[PDB]
């Protein structure tokens, strides 16, 4: 049951909290942002597992 | 039979890749886990049955 996690009409800089956990599975498979702020798009279907 | 699942060199036509060092993803010197990091080789597993 994963959490509508929405992000819209935001910008989706989660790049910095790479620095506050040990992120180890990082797996990303169509982008790879080291940092992320400029695109607005509809439908993120973010999921927490 | 495995892949270059990762490398530290933007491929380019007609070029090869034999690297198979870890690839590198931090700012600090990254030698297998911590960061990012893994071994860029993964097994294929071809089996008749699949
Ligand atoms: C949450 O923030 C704390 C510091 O307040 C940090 O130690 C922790 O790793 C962070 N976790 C994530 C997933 O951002």
């Amino acid at each position: 049951a994963w959490n509508r996690t929405r992000i819209s009409n935001c910008v989706a800089d989660y790049s910095v909290l790479y620095n506050f956990a040990p992120f180890f599975a990082f797996k990303c498979y169509g982008v790879s942002p080291t940092k992320l702020n400029d695109l607005c798009f509809t439908n993120v279907y973010a999921d927490s597992f | 039979y495995w892949y270059r699942l990762f490398r530290k060199s933007k491929l380019k036509p007609f070029e090869r890749d034999i690297s198979t060092e870890i690839y590198q993803a931090g700012n600090k010197p990254c030698k297998g886990k911590g960061p990012n990091c893994y071994f860029p080789l993964q097994s294929y597993g071809f089996r008749p049955t699949y």
